[PDB]
């Protein structure tokens, strides 16, 4: 009789970096969505 | 009658060359002083951004 599982631990939720079409659209607003992507990230790893 | 026009006629090549010289150096100078100005103007991503958080999203 070994240990079981730690109960405590939990797996982090793997993020996924948001991937935009590639456009003419795209590169007008390339850095703005790069930041909503960054936002998106950092949203999921804090939790909301 | 004599001598004044002599002498006169003697300065006058040099005088235009010199009158040249000025000239040319106004033209330089006036050409020297163009600068083209390019200004640099708010970029609208960070407008369109602004309008995004104001959205709430």
């Amino acid at each position: 009789r070994a240990d079981e599982v730690d109960y405590t631990n939990l797996p982090a939720p793997k993020p996924q970096k948001t991937v935009w079409d590639d456009n003419i659209e795209t590169e007008v607003l390339r850095k703005y969505l790069d930041g909503l992507s960054q936002y998106d990230m950092e949203e999921a790893k804090y939790g909301v | 009658d004599i001598m004044v026009p002599s002498f006169v006629y003697n300065k006058l090549p040099v005088i235009h060359f010199l009158q040249e010289k000025r000239a040319e150096q106004k033209l330089r100078r006036v050409l020297d002083e163009t600068y083209t100005e390019w200004t640099e103007e708010l970029d609208q991503a960070h407008v369109t951004d602004a309008i995004t958080r104001s959205l709430n999203i």
